[PDB]
C-alpha cells in the first residue's frame, strides 16, 4: 500500500519535501522553486 | 520518479488522541485572528489542522511520517481551504522555518526541548503557542523558583517568555496508552528579547545548577570550574589562579548570594550575580 | 409579505 | 446661554445656537480639521496624556495602587441569595431616579418624567 | 539617428543611410538626444559623461568623476533643464544645465545599483529600476517615493511611460512582459512574449500600442487595449539590443549584433 | 395624522425611528431646488431594504420622487440579500440595520453585496470593532459582522454578512459617568490586488506618530488578494483605541484614493485617532449617534452618558431635535462636578420600547 | 522588576563577544 500512497503525495501539488541536508524539494525529486553586467549584457 | 527521491529521504517505517474537547479546547486557547499564519506541527490526520484552516489566512503543516501527510493531503483535497495548506514533509528542526504568529503543535515528545528554543529563537518569534508536553518536562516549564522541579531549564526558559499550564491530559485520551501522561501549555514569547547575552545567560544558569540544592559557593569551589574561568579571564586581558579565587569570594560576599542555593534563587539573583561577576571583569560565556 | 413600495413616478 | 434651553427651541437655527453659547448624520465620519494642522496640534502627545494609562518610594506606590485599581480590581467588587441581588439591583436604579430628580428643577422635572402617579390633574 | 557603441559615436541621416558626422568617445552605454537637434549624451561604462554639439563636430566638456562607477541609464526630463542618470554607483545623479555646462543639484540614495530610468511625458514623476527585482517610483516634483512595483522574476531591463502617463511597461530577463497601473499599482496583466530576455519596451506615441525586442532577435507589435502581439517582425539575426520610436510614430528603428540597423516604418 | 420632515437631512435616522416608534412619518420636499430632484438611487435602495426586514410596512413615493410617507409595520427580519448600488458602499445600508437588528421577531441574516469601503461612510472595520461593541455594551451580546470578500471602489464586488444572533427586549440602562482609561490602540490595515508593502507602509507612517504615546500600539495586516480581493485595488487602515476596563472603544478611518502615499494616510488616521480621543468623553462622536437612540428606547428609566463640549455640534443638535419629534423626549445636560474638564452628563429617560415582535 | 530594569540596562554597559570564551560545557572535562 505504500507505492498507492506516493502517488498520492506526487499527485498533489501543495506537497514540500525536506531531505537530510535540508533542503526542500518537491516529491519528483527537484528543487522547489545577480550580476549587472550579465543581465543588461 | 518520486519513490526515487522520496525513498531516498525516508525508510517508510504514535499514541493518536481521541478526545473531542482537548482539540476543541487547544484551537479555542490558540484566540487565533483571522489575519494569522499558524504553523501546525504534528497534524496527523488533520483534526486539528481542518479546524485551524478554518479560522487561518494560512496554515502550514509540518510532518515527519510521509504516510501521515497524505492522510492529511486525502482529507483537504478540493475544498476551499486547499489553498491555504502547504505541508512540509522532513525534519524540520534543521530547516530555517517560515514566518508564523501562532504555534499549535501536538508536538512530539522526543523534540519538546528542541522544539521550545526553537520558538524562542526563531527571529520575531510566534506571539502564542499552545504545546502539548509531559506532565514532567512541563511542569519543569512551569516549576516556580524555590519548587522542587526549579531547574535550569526552567530558569532559561523563563527568562526569555511566560508559560502557562492550560489543561492536563490523560494518558487514556490517547490510544495506545503511553506509560506517561500529557498536559498542554501556553508559551508567550517576550517582545522585545530581554538584551542578555544567550550564553552568558546560560554559562552562568549552567555552573550554579549543577547542584541546585547545595550552596552557590561550593558550585565555584570545585576546580574545574576555576580553570575553565580562569582562562575566560586571561580572554578578558588579551583583548592568575589566586586572583581569580579572590575575586569569586568578593562577589559572592557582598551579593550576600554565596550562602544560598540555586533552588531558591529568582531571575533577579542570577541577574545580580551576573552582574558582579562583570564588574569584576569575569565573564561565564 | 404586507404592504410595499407603490411607485408612481412618471 | 445654557444649551439645554437652546437645544429645543425650534426657531434658533442649529448653526445660529452653536456661536451664542459658544453638517448632516448621512456622512458617517464626522468633520475634522485639515491634515497639516492637525499634525502641528498634534507634534506632541501632550493635553490628552491623562486618558491612557525614602520619600520617592511613596511616590511610586500610589501610582502602582491606582494601576492596580485599573489593571484588575474591577474582579473583586454580597448578597445571600441570588434573589436579594435582583432586588438590590432595582433598588439601587429606582434611588438613582430620586436623586436626579430631586436635583431637577420642578418645571423641567415634569417635562422629563411626565405628571408622576399621585399628581391630581 | 544617433547611433553609439564601443569607442564611437555615429550620426545617421534617415533619407542618405550616410553617416553625416561620426564622433570619438568611449565605451558609451546609453545614448540621449536633446530637444531641438543641438547635442547629444552619451554615458560611459568608465564613469565619464560626453556631450557633443553637431555643429561643433566635438566634445563640448566631459566629466569623468560624474559617477565613479559606470553610468548604465540616462534621460532628459520634458523641459530638458534637469538630466536625470542612472548608473551602478547605486546613486540617481540629477544635472541641471547652466549656461554651458553641468552642475549637480541633488542626489537619491538607493540600495542597489540602477538599470534603467524613465522620466514620464507629463514629468510628474520618474520611474527607477534596481537590482532586487524592484520597480520604485518617485515624484519628480518632490523626490517623495510614491509606489513600488515588486514580483519581478528578474531585474527590468527597460521602463516605458505612457502618453496618458496612467501605465508603465517593464520589460524584465524574466521574459514576460507586464503592464503597470500606477494609480495603485497593480499589475494589469503580463505576457510572455519572448522566448529570451526582453531589452527594451517603447510605447508607440499616442498610442497604448507598444513594440518589444529581445536577445533571440524577434521584435512584436503588441496592442494595449488586446494585450496581445499585434504583428511579429523578424529580421534580425542576433540580439536586438535596442529600439527607438519616432516623436510621430512613424518609423521605428532596431540594432542587431550583426551591426545591421533596420528602419521599421508603416505603410 | 402624520409627523412631517422637511429635506433629505438624517434620512435613514427619520426612517429608521420612525420604524422603531412605530409612528408614522412623511418626508417632503426631498431636494426640490435640485435639478434632480427627488431621492436618489441609492436613498431608494434603503427604503427597499426597510420593506425587506419590516411586514406590513406601507411606504409611498411622491409621482416628483420630492415626498415620502412612511407607515412603519412590525420587525420581522429573516434571511435575505440586498444588492447595495455603486453610489453608496455596503457600509451605509448595514448601519441602519445595527439600529433594528437586535429587535426582530427573526434573527437578520442580511448578505450585502457591493462597494465595501467610500470616503464618507462607515467602513466594515469601523462597523466591527468601533460600533457593533457599543451595542455589545448596551446588552447585544451575539452579533458578528462576517467579511466574505472584500470590493474596493470604484468596482465593488465585495460580500460582507451581517448575522445578529441577539434578540433582547430592549437595551440595558447606560451608566457612564467617568472618562474611560484607554489602555492600548489596536486596528486593521486592509489592501486589496496590492503587494503587502502598502500595508506595512501604512502601519509604518500610523507608528510613527504614535510611537510616543505610552500604550501598546499593534496594528493588524489584512492583505487581501485572489477571488475573495474583489474587483478593484484599494487600501485603507482603521485604528481603534481599547479601554478594557469597560470595553469602550474610540475609532478613526480613511481609505486611501489614487495618488494618495500610504505612509501619509498612515500619519493622518494615526494622527486623526488623536483628535477625537480629545473630544470625547466616554463614547466618540462617530458613536454618539448609536448611543444616544440605544438610550431613549430603553426602560422607562435614567440612563446617564457622559459627553464632551466638542461633541455638542451641528450633527449633535439635530439628533435630539429630529428624536423630540418621534419620541418626544428630551435630553438633558448637566454640568460635572469636576474642574480639571467642562464635561457634562447626558440623562435621558427611556420611552420603555417594548421588543413586542419576537415569539416567546 | 524597576530593579531587574537597572541591572539590564546597567548590563548594556558590559556586554562582550563570545567568541573565543570556552563555554562551562567544558565543565565536566576535568
Amino acid at each position: 500500500k505504500r507505492n498507492d500512497v506516493v502517488d498520492t503525495l506526487s499527485k498533489a501539488k501543495n506537497i514540500t519535501v525536506i531531505n537530510q541536508k535540508g533542503e526542500k524539494k518537491d516529491v519528483s525529486g527537484k528543487t522547489k522553486k545577480p550580476d549587472s553586467t550579465n543581465i543588461k549584457l | 520518479s518520486a519513490e526515487k527521491h522520496l525513498s531516498s529521504v525516508f525508510k517508510f517505517n504514535q499514541h493518536i488522541l481521541k478526545n473531542p474537547l482537548v482539540a476543541q479546547g487547544i484551537v479555542d486557547k490558540a484566540q487565533i485572528r483571522p489575519s494569522d499564519v499558524v504553523l501546525e506541527v504534528g497534524p496527523g490526520t488533520g483534526n486539528l489542522t481542518v479546524r485551524i484552516l478554518e479560522q487561518a489566512k494560512n496554515v502550514v503543516a509540518v510532518e515527519m511520517d510521509p504516510r501521515m501527510a497524505a492522510e492529511l493531503t486525502k482529507r483537504v483535497r478540493g475544498t476551499p481551504v486547499e489553498k491555504k495548506l502547504e505541508i512540509m514533509l522532513g525534519d524540520f528542526m534543521k530547516t530555517e522555518l517560515p514566518y508564523f504568529d501562532i504555534c499549535i503543535s501536538n508536538t512530539p515528545y522526543q523534540i519538546s526541548s528542541p522544539l521550545v528554543f526553537k520558538l524562542i529563537n526563531q527571529p520575531r518569534p510566534p506571539r502564542v503557542s499552545i504545546l502539548m508536553f509531559q506532565r514532567e518536562f512541563a511542569l519543569r516549564l512551569l516549576a516556580r523558583p524555590g519548587d522542587s522541579l526549579y531547574c535550569r531549564l526552567s530558569a532559561n526558559v523563563q527568562m526569555w517568555a511566560n508559560v502557562t499550564h492550560i489543561m492536563k491530559v490523560g494518558k487514556n485520551n490517547f490510544r495506545p496508552p503511553p506509560q506517561v501522561e500529557s498536559s498542554v501549555v501556553r508559551l508567550e514569547i517576550k517582545n522585545p528579547r530581554p538584551q542578555v547575552d544567550y550564553n552568558e545567560w546560560d554559562g552562568l544558569l549552567r555552573i550554579v545548577f549543577v547542584r541546585k540544592n547545595r550552596t552557590i559557593s561550593a558550585g565555584f569551589k570545585s576546580t574545574t570550574v576555576m580553570d575553565i574561568l580562569e582562562k575566560n579571564y586571561k580572554t578578558f586581558l588579551a583583548m592568575m589562579h589566586d586572583v581569580v579565587k579572590e575575586k569569586i569570594d568578593t562577589v559572592l560576599k557582598e551579593t550576600d548570594l554565596g550562602d544560598k542555593r540555586a533552588g531558591k534563587c529568582d531571575q533577579n539573583d542570577f541577574l545580580r550575580l551576573l552582574y558582579a561577576f562583570h564588574q569584576v571583569g569575569i565573564h561565564f560565556s | 409579505k404586507r404592504g410595499g413600495v407603490i411607485d408612481k413616478r412618471f | 446661554w445654557n444649551i439645554g434651553k437652546l437645544i429645543y427651541m425650534d426657531n434658533i437655527s442649529p448653526e445660529e445656537c452653536i456661536r451664542r453659547w459658544r453638517v448632516d448624520l448621512e456622512k458617517f465620519v464626522p468633520y475634522f480639521d485639515t491634515f497639516e494642522k492637525l499634525a502641528k496640534k498634534w507634534k506632541s502627545v501632550d493635553a490628552i496624556k491623562e486618558r491612557f494609562l525614602r520619600e520617592m518610594n511613596a511616590a511610586k506606590k500610589e501610582k502602582l495602587r491606582a494601576q492596580f485599581e485599573i489593571e484588575e480590581g474591577e474582579n473583586f467588587k454580597e448578597y445571600d441569595t441570588w434573589y436579594e441581588l435582583q432586588k438590590a439591583k432595582i433598588s439601587k436604579q429606582l434611588e438613582i431616579n430620586n436623586i436626579e430628580y430631586q436635583e431637577m428643577t420642578p418645571e423641567q422635572r415634569q417635562r422629563i418624567e411626565g405628571f408622576k402617579a399621585g399628581s391630581y390633574v | 539617428l544617433a547611433t553609439a557603441s564601443n569607442g564611437s559615436l555615429k550620426i545617421w541621416n534617415i533619407k542618405t543611410h550616410k553617416c553625416i558626422r561620426t564622433f570619438e568617445c568611449g565605451y558609451a552605454l546609453t545614448c540621449k538626444f536633446l530637444p531641438g537637434g543641438l547635442l547629444v549624451i552619451l554615458g560611459t561604462r568608465n564613469g565619464e559623461l560626453q556631450l557633443f554639439d553637431l555643429a561643433s563636430s566635438s566634445l563640448l566638456d566631459t566629466i569623468e568623476d560624474a559617477h565613479d562607477a559606470a553610468i548604465w541609464s540616462l534621460d532628459l526630463t520634458s523641459d530638458g533643464k534637469r538630466l536625470v542618470t542612472g548608473s551602478a554607483d547605486k546613486t540617481v545623479k540629477f544635472w541641471d544645465f547652466k549656461v554651458l555646462k553641468l552642475h549637480h543639484d541633488t542626489t537619491l540614495e538607493l540600495t542597489d545599483d540602477i538599470l534603467c530610468v524613465r522620466v514620464s511625458p507629463d514629468d510628474r514623476y520618474l520611474a527607477i529600476s534596481l537590482l532586487d527585482n524592484t520597480v520604485k517610483v518617485f515624484f519628480l516634483d518632490s523626490m517623495k517615493f510614491y509606489l513600488s512595483l515588486y514580483g519581478h522574476k528578474l531585474p527590468v531591463l527597460s521602463i516605458d511611460i505612457s502618453f496618458d502617463s496612467k501605465m508603465i511597461i517593464t520589460s524584465s530577463a524574466d521574459k514576460n512582459i507586464k503592464i503597470w497601473g500606477l494609480d495603485f499599482g497593480d499589475c494589469h496583466k503580463s505576457l510572455f512574449a519572448h522566448q529570451d530576455s526582453i531589452m527594451n519596451v517603447k510605447f508607440l506615441p499616442q498610442s497604448h500600442n507598444f513594440f518589444s525586442c529581445s536577445k533571440d532577435a524577434v521584435v512584436k507589435y503588441w496592442d494595449g487595449e488586446k494585450f496581445e502581439c499585434i504583428q511579429k517582425l523578424y529580421a534580425h539575426q542576433s540580439e536586438v539590443w535596442a529600439l527607438a520610436v519616432a516623436t510621430d510614430g512613424g518609423f521605428v528603428v532596431s540594432s542587431s549584433h550583426d551591426h545591421s540597423i533596420r528602419i521599421w516604418e508603416e505603410t | 395624522k402624520y409627523t412631517t420632515f422637511q429635506g433629505s437631512q438624517n434620512f435613514r435616522l427619520r426612517i429608521v425611528l420612525a420604524t422603531l416608534s412605530g409612528k408614522p412619518i412623511k418626508i417632503e420636499k426631498i431636494r426640490s431646488g435640485d435639478l434632480n430632484p427627488g431621492l436618489k438611487d441609492y436613498e431608494v435602495s434603503f427604503l427597499r431594504l426597510i420593506e425587506s426586514v419590516t411586514n406590513g410596512s406601507v411606504i409611498e413615493i411622491s409621482y416628483t420622487g420630492t415626498t415620502v410617507i412612511y407607515r412603519p409595520g412590525i420587525i420581522v427580519g429573516g434571511a435575505s440579500t440586498h444588492i447595495c448600488p455603486s453610489s453608496k458602499p455596503v457600509g451605509y445600508f448595514v448601519e441602519p440595520m445595527l439600529y433594528l437588528a437586535p429587535f426582530s421577531k427573526k434573527k437578520f441574516s442580511i448578505l450585502f453585496k457591493g462597494i465595501t469601503a467610500s470616503h464618507n461612510d462607515a467602513g466594515i472595520e469601523a462597523i466591527k470593532w468601533g460600533l457593533m461593541p457599543v451595542m455589545e455594551k448596551f446588552g447585544v451580546r451575539e452579533c458578528a459582522l462576517h467579511t466574505l470578500k472584500r470590493g474596493s471602489p470604484p468596482l465593488g464586488g465585495g460580500e460582507v454578512h451581517l448575522v445578529v444572533d441577539s434578540l433582547i427586549a430592549q437595551p440595558i440602562t447606560m451608566h457612564e459617568i467617568d472618562r474611560p482609561i484607554i489602555s492600548s490602540i489596536t486596528g486593521v490595515a486592509y489592501s486589496t490586488r496590492v503587494s503587502p508593502s502598502l500595508v506595512n507602509r501604512m502601519i509604518d507612517g500610523a507608528k510613527k506618530v504614535l510611537k510616543n504615546l505610552q500604550c501598546e500600539v499593534n496594528i493588524t495586516a489584512d492583505v487581501w488578494r485572489g477571488e475573495n480581493s474583489g474587483k478593484s485595488p484599494g487600501w485603507g487602515i482603521t485604528l481603534v483605541a481599547q479601554s478594557k476596563q469597560k470595553g469602550w472603544s474610540y475609532f478613526a478611518e480613511d481609505i486611501g484614493d489614487a495618488g494618495s502615499i500610504p505612509e501619509e494616510l498612515g500619519e493622518k488616521v494615526a494622527c486623526q485617532l488623536l483628535e477625537e480621543i480629545s473630544k470625547s468623553a466616554a463614547v466618540g462622536r462617530n458613536q454618539l449617534p448609536l448611543a444616544i437612540v440605544y438610550m431613549v428606547i430603553g426602560k422607562e428609566d435614567i440612563g446617564r452618558l457622559r459627553i464632551n463640549k466638542e461633541q455638542i455640534d451641528e450633527r449633535f443638535i439635530i439628533l435630539l431635535r429630529d428624536i423630540k419629534k418621534i419620541f418626544n423626549t428630551e435630553v438633558f445636560l448637566k454640568p460635572v462636578d469636576e474642574a480639571d474638564n467642562e464635561d457634562m452628563i447626558a440623562t435621558i429617560k427611556g420611552i420603555g420600547f417594548t421588543n413586542t415582535s419576537k415569539k416567546i | 522588576r524597576e530593579e531587574r530594569k537597572t541591572i539590564i540596562g546597567k548590563l548594556q554597559d558590559y556586554k562582550i563577544d563570545t567568541s573565543l570564551l570556552t563555554s562551562s560545557k567544558r565543565l565536566g572535562e576535568g
